């Protein structure tokens, strides 16, 4: 988020590439998500990469 | 998204009750009781005169009152003094964690 | 209650179906809570204890 | 009693930036929001938003849109504004003022309750 207060830290800005109305075209979009649904990507090393 | 509209100036006799009005929109007021009034002597930072539409702050005497109605609100000053020659302003919650400051009105005295 | 004003956005994914998610919590971020009167709760725990 | 102490006067060239700041004293600043206003010498006041001293989070007023940014330093009870690309239109007295109480469970950031004000500071753009 900002980090700081634990109640704010949790608001993870989460950017990703999603399929557009045309299947060939792809758009980079972000969705605000918080805590548990966002899981550190398996086999990464404390990186910015996460999984659902 | 404009400033609260206020009379440029108002006046009256010593001892006279003066009411100062401020106008906005239903999004600005109907939704909120987040209304206050300030006054300032020229050259000085302003004093808070009213909280929560009509509540006197400690330090504000029982001359000052107020109310809200519809898209407007007003301050009532009983007992007009020469000493009231100060600018008066409204301000209120704009919504979306932002604040409207009013245009202001000047007190002049007779 | 949940105090923070939260905006919403949607994303079209392929044809038809849209997905919804928070745009950004638009206010300040305060805690989420449940108020309960103490009086009545301490009256309850003892009344249950009696029975 | 509650103090809000500002810097002295300053003058800048167009396009320049200025830091405006204030020190809080006589009370604990961590418990309140700090808001900022401007008053041009012939005008009413313009409002700039609140900085939560603890979080360092803020909301910027309409017609600024990051033209001005705000920061804080809790170790010295000091609030600051960083005002960029100054135009002659920006000449005004800047004031530091204390807003409502802050608490973790309910939002009280919009409250127009400016009980304590600083001295004001002159910002001139030449
Ligand atoms: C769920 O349950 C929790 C409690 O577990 C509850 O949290 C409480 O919420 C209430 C909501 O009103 C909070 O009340 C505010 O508390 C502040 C704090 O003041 C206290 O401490 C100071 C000293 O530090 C004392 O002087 C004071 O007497 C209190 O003991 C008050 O200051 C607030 O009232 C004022 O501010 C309001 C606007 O913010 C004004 O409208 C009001 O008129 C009061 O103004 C006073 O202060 C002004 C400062 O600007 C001053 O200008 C005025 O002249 C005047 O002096 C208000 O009482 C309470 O603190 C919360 N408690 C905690 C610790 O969280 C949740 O609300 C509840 N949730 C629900 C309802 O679901
Ligand atoms: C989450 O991350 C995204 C980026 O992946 C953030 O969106 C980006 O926000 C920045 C700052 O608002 C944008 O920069 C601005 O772009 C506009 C033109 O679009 C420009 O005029 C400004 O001067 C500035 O450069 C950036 O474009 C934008 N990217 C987009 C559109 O995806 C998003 O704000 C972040 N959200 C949160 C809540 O953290
Ligand atoms: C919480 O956030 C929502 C955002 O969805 C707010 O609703 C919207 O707020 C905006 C800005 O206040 C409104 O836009 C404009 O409001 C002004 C206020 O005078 C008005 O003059 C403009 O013509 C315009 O309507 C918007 O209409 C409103 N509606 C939406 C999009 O939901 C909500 O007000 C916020 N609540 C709080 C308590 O902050």
């Amino acid at each position: 988020a900002t980090v700081k207060t634990g109640t704010v830290e949790e608001m993870k800005n989460c950017s990703f590439n999603t399929t557009t109305e045309i299947r060939d075209k792809e758009k980079k979009e972000y969705a605000l998500f918080y805590k548990p649904d966002i899981v550190p990507l398996s086999e990464t090393n404390n990186t910015s990469e996460y999984r659902l | 998204q404009s400033a609260l509209t206020q009379p440029a100036s108002v006046s009256g006799s010593p001892g006279q009750s003066i009411t100062i009005s401020c106008t906005g929109t239903s999004y600005d007021v109907g939704t909120y009781n987040l209304v206050s009034w300030y006054q300032q002597h020229p050259g000085k930072a302003p004093k808070l005169m009213i909280y929560e539409v009509s509540k006197r702050p400690s330090g504000v005497s029982f001359r000052f009152s107020g109310s809200k109605s519809g898209n407007t609100a007003s301050l009532t000053i009983s007992g007009l003094q020469a000493e009231d020659a100060a600018d008066y302003y409204c301000c209120s919650y704009a919504g979306s964690a932002t604040v409207i400051f009013g245009g202001g009105s000047k007190m002049t005295v007779l | 209650t949940r105090p923070n004003n939260n905006t919403r956005k949607s994303v079209r994914i392929g044809p038809g179906q849209t997905f919804y998610a928070t745009g950004d919590i638009i206010g300040d971020i305060k805690q989420a809570h449940c108020n309960i009167s103490e009086e009545k709760w301490n009256d309850t725990l003892q009344k249950v204890g009696i029975e | 009693q509650v103090q809000l102490v500002q810097s002295g006067a300053e003058v800048k060239k167009p396009g320049a930036s200025v830091k405006v700041s204030c020190k809080a004293s006589g009370y604990t600043f961590t418990d309140y929001y700090i808001h900022w206003v401007r008053q041009a010498p012939g005008q009413g006041l313009e409002w700039m938003g609140w900085i939560n001293p603890n979080s360092g989070r803020t909301n910027s007023a309409q017609k600024f849109q990051d033209r001005v940014t705000m920061t804080r330093d809790t170790s010295i009870t000091t609030a600051s504004m960083e005002l960029s690309r100054l135009t002659s239109d920006d000449t005004a007295v800047y004031y530091c003022a204390r807003g409502g109480w802050i608490s973790l469970y309910y939002d009280s950031s919009g409250y127009p309750n400016f009980n304590y004000w600083g001295q004001g500071s002159r910002v001139t753009v030449s």
